[PDB]
DNA sequence: CTGGAGAATCCCGGTGCCGAGGCCGCTCAATTGGTCGTAGACAGCTCTAGCACCGCTTAAACGCACGTACGCGCTGTCCCCCGCGTTTTAACCGCCAAGGGGATTACTCCCTAGTCTCCAGGCACGTGTCAGATATATACATCCTGTG
DNA sequence: CACAGGATGTATATATCTGACACGTGCCTGGAGACTAGGGAGTAATCCCCTTGGCGGTTAAAACGCGGGGGACAGCGCGTACGTGCGTTTAAGCGGTGCTAGAGCTGTCTACGACCAATTGAGCGGCCTCGGCACCGGGATTCTCCAG
C-alpha cells in the first residue's frame, strides 16, 4: 500500500497543528548555541531555561517564517516553497 | 485607629490597588500619581484578565478539560480577533500555532 | 560545525506546523542560515545583559529582555 | 527571596468568570508576564501622555486615554467603561 | 463622498514613485480603502490626543505622536 | 509620433522617484481628512500643519506599499500589480 | 560649561537636566549625560556628513530633507537605526526593478 | 513661550563637519526630531537596564550598554568610544 | 463510479502519579491619620490663525479612441520531492559527583540630591544677502519606425 | 533582421529675483560652584544550588536508498484591458478680505498627593494530598486508494 504524494504530508500538517511540543532536538540546539555564544564571551555558562527561552523563541520564528513563505508560494501558484519564497518574506517583512 | 480596609474593596475590584500603585512610584512613570489612576489601572488590568479566562475556559471546555493550558490560552487570543490584534507580536511559549491548511494545497 | 545538527527531518517538522506541504530541497540551508542569523542576534543581546549585569551565566531573563527588545515579547518564561 | 505575582487575583477573578475552571502553573505563568506587559504598556503610555501635556501627575483620565489610544476597540471601550466605574466607586 | 477626491492620476503617480510600471484597473479602489483605514487609524488616535488636551483643534502634534504610536515615526513637525 | 505601451510609464516613475512634492491634490485630501475626522468628534478645526503632516505620512505610506507590492507582482512573474498583491504584501506585513 | 570640561558641542547640562526630568531613573550619574552627549553628537555628526555628499550630490550647498533621506537610506547601519523613520519631503531612492526595464 | 531645541547645536556640528554646508529650517527640524528621538530610545534603554538590576542611578555603563543594544554593529563601536572618550576626558 | 481492504486516527477504560489547590505561620507592605506645599483648576484677557467667501487662471481631471503586449489558459516534459522500508546513530533518560558562581548579608564610603547664589549660554527678534527657484533657449540623449 | 534619422524629452548654461538663512543684539532663566546629608552601591566572605562533566542502556529518530507521480516550468496562442495621446471640463490653487473661535498665558487659591510613623492582616512561602491528566492498550470509525 502507497499513498499519493501529499496525503502524508497533511497529515504531519494537521498533527503538528494539533500539538504544541518543541521540533528540534534539544541537545544538538544547545551544542549550537553554545558554540554560537563562544564568539561573544569564553567560558560562558547558560541556565537551562535560557536555553529553552530560545529554542521556543526560535521555532515560534521559524513556523511564522514558514508560514509567510508558504503565502509567498502560493502567490506564485505554486506548493513548494523556495529559497526565494524565504527572501521576499523577509524582504517584505524588512530584514 | 480603624479596620484596616484595602482599596480594592473599596472600588469592587479584585486586583490589588495598593501594589499596582508602589509599582507605578517606584517605576519612573511621572514624579506623582494621581488617586484614581491606580484604581483605573487595576480595573483596566482586571478587564482584560477577565476577558482573556473567560475566553480561556470556553476553550478548555471545549476539549473537555477542567483546567487552563497554554493551549487555550492561544487559542483564546488567537480567534479573538482584538486580543490577536492586541498580542501581535508576542511569543506565548508552548502555544502551538492555529490549524490553518491553505485551501489549494488540499 | 554544530549547525549541521540541526536536521533536515526538523525543518520539515517545522514546515508542516507552518503549513507548508511540499519542500523543495534547497529550502534546508536557507533555513540553517536564518536560524543561525537570529540566532546570532538574540544572543549577542543576551550576553550584552550577561555582561551587564557582571555574570557568567546566561540566564532565562537575560533571553527574554533580549526578545522583548527585538519586538519579540516572549510570555511563559518570567 | 520573596517574589511577587498577580496569581491569587488571578485566581479570583477565573473563579468569577469560571467557577470550576482551573489553571495550570504554566498558564499562570503566562498570565502573569500578559499582566506585566500591558501594565508596562499602558503605564509608559500614560507616562508619555503626561509629558506630552506637561504635566506632573498620572491621573485618572490619563490611564483613560491610554487605555482608549493601546486597546483595540470594544476592548477599549468596555476598559475604559470599566475603569471609570471603578473610580467612581472608590471615590464615593 | 470625498473619498473620490483622491484620484485615479493621483494614485498612478503614487504608484509611479513606488516603482510600479503597469496598474491595474481594479487598484484605484483597493488603494482608496487602504488609504481610508490608514487615515483613520491615525486619525482616531490624533483625536484621541487632542481630546485629551480638552482641546477643539487637532494639532500637529497630535498626528505626530499618532504616527510615532504605530511605529511610524515622522520627522520634521517636532 | 507614440510611444509604446510602458515607456512613459518609465520616464514617470525615473521622474517621480525624483521629486519629493506630495502626489495628491491638497483640497480634496484635506476635505477627506475632515469628513473622517467627523465621524469622531464634531465641529472640528485643524492646523494647516496637521493635515499636511497626514498627508505626508499617507504618501509615504502608500508609496512603500506600492513598492512592496511590485516585489510580490513580479514573484509571481508579472509586471503588473493587482489587489491581490496589495493584499499578499499586507498580509506579510501583519496589517 | 560640562560640554567644554568634557570636549563635547551638545549641552551635557541641558541633558542632564533632560534625564532628571524625563523620569529616567531616581539618580543620575555624572558620567551618564557625559557619554550620553557624546553618542548623541556622534550620530548627529555622521547623519550631517552623509548629507552634506548628498547635498553635493545634488549640486546644492544647503542641506534639505531630501539630502537627509538619501543620506539615511543609502548608508546600511543608519538604514538600520531608522527603519521605522519618515522623513517629511525625504521622498525615496530611485530605484527600479529590473524585471520592468525594457 | 520660549522653546528650547537643538538647533545650535546640530549647526555647530554641521560647520565643524562641513564648514560650508548649510541646513534648511525644515532640515533642521529634522535633525531636532532625529536627537530627541535617539535620546529618548538610549535613555530609555538605560532606564530599563537599570531597572532589571534593581539600580536607582544610570551611569556610564548603563549608558554604554544601552548604546551597544541599539546601535547596528560599526555605528555601536564608535559610539561607544566617543562616549568612553567624553568620559575619560570629563573625569580627567 | 462503486466497493471493499488497509491504515490512521480517535474513543473508552483502567492505572497511577505528581502538580494544582487548600491550609498554616509570619512578615512587610498597605492602610490610617495628619501635615503641608505646590500642581492644577478656573476665570479673564489677548490675539493667532482657522474658517468662510470670492474672483480668476489654468493645471489637472475626465472622457474617449486605438492598438499591443501582457495576463492567462492549455500542453508537455522531466526531474525532483514524497511515501516507505531499513540500518545506524546518538539523543534521551536516569544517576553520580565536583565545584563555580549566583545570591545574600554586613559594612562602609563616596557620590549624588538638595539648596542658594550668580551669571553666561541660549532663545526670541531683526536684518541683509546670496543660494536657490524660475524661466529660457539650447544641446544633446532617447525612443521608434522606416529602410536597406 | 540592425542601423538612420526624426520627434520627443531632458540636462545644462545663463539671467532675475527673492525670501529664508546666517549672524548679531538684548536679556533671563536655567546651568554652574560650593557645600552638606544620607543612602546606593562597592566589596569581602559565605553558603548552597544548579551547572558541567561523565557514564551506561534503550530506542526513537536521523540518514539512506528506491520507485514513481505530480508539480515546476518552459513554450505558445489569444484576447482584452491598460497605456498613450487628445480634446473638453472643472474645480484646485492662489491671492486677498474679514471675522471670531479658541489657543495660550497669567494670576489666585485650594485641594490633592507626597511623606512619615505606627499597626496589622493580605499575601507569600512551605507543605502535604488527592484527582485531573498522562499513558497504555485495545477496538470502532473514518478516510484513502486502487482494482474492477
Amino acid at each position: 500500500h502507497r499513498y499519493r504524494p501529499g496525503t502524508v504530508a497533511l497529515r504531519e500538517i494537521r498533527r503538528y497543528q494539533k500539538s504544541t511540543e518543541l521540533l528540534i532536538r534539544k541537545l544538538p540546539f544547545q551544542r549550537l548555541v553554545r558554540e554560537i555564544a563562544q564568539d561573544f564571551k569564553t567560558d560562558l555558562r547558560f541556565q537551562s531555561s535560557a536555553v529553552m527561552a530560545l529554542q521556543e523563541a526560535s521555532e515560534a520564528y521559524l513556523v511564522a517564517l514558514f508560514e509567510d513563505t508558504n503565502l509567498c508560494a502560493i502567490h506564485a501558484k505554486r506548493v513548494t516553497i523556495m529559497p526565494k519564497d524565504i527572501q521576499l518574506a523577509r524582504r517584505i517583512r524588512g530584514e | 485607629r480603624a479596620k484596616a480596609k484595602t482599596r480594592s474593596s473599596r472600588a469592587g475590584l479584585q486586583f490589588p490597588v495598593g501594589r499596582v500603585h508602589r509599582l507605578l512610584r517606584k517605576g519612573n512613570y511621572a514624579e506623582r500619581v494621581g488617586a484614581g489612576a491606580p484604581v483605573y489601572l487595576a480595573a483596566v488590568l482586571e478587564y482584560l484578565t477577565a476577558e482573556i479566562l473567560e475566553l480561556a475556559g470556553n476553550a478548555a471546555r471545549d476539549n473537555k478539560k477542567t483546567r487552563i493550558i497554554p493551549r487555550h490560552l492561544q487559542l483564546a487570543v488567537r480567534n479573538d480577533e482584538e486580543l490577536n490584534k492586541l498580542l501581535g507580536r508576542v511569543t506565548i511559549a508552548q502555544g502551538g500555532v492555529l490549524p490553518n491548511i491553505q485551501s489549494v494545497l488540499l | 560545525d554544530n549547525i549541521q545538527g540541526i536536521t533536515k527531518p526538523a525543518i520539515r517538522r517545522l514546515a508542516r506546523r507552518g503549513g507548508v506541504k511540499r519542500i523543495s530541497g534547497l529550502i534546508y540551508e536557507e533555513t540553517r542560515g536564518v536560524l543561525k542569523v537570529f540566532l546570532e542576534n538574540v544572543i549577542r543581546d543576551a550576553v550584552t545583559y550577561t555582561e551587564h549585569a557582571k555574570r557568567k551565566t546566561v540566564t532565562a531573563m537575560d533571553v527574554v529582555y533580549a526578545l522583548k527588545r527585538q519586538g519579540r515579547t516572549l510570555y511563559g518564561f518570567g | 527571596t520573596r517574589k511577587e505575582s498577580y496569581a491569587i487575583y488571578v485566581y479570583k477573578v477565573l473563579k468569577q468568570v469560571h467557577p470550576d475552571t482551573g489553571i495550570s502553573s504554566k498558564a499562570m505563568s503566562i498570565m502573569n508576564s500578559f499582566v506585566n506587559d500591558v501594565f508596562e504598556r499602558i503605564a509608559g503610555e500614560a507616562s508619555r501622555l503626561a509629558h506630552y501635556n506637561k504635566r506632573s501627575t498620572i491621573t485618572s483620565r490619563e490611564i483613560q486615554t491610554a487605555v482608549r489610544l493601546l486597546l483595540p476597540g470594544e476592548l477599549a471601550k468596555h476598559a475604559v467603561s470599566e475603569g471609570t466605574k471603578a473610580v467612581t466607586k472608590y471615590t464615593s
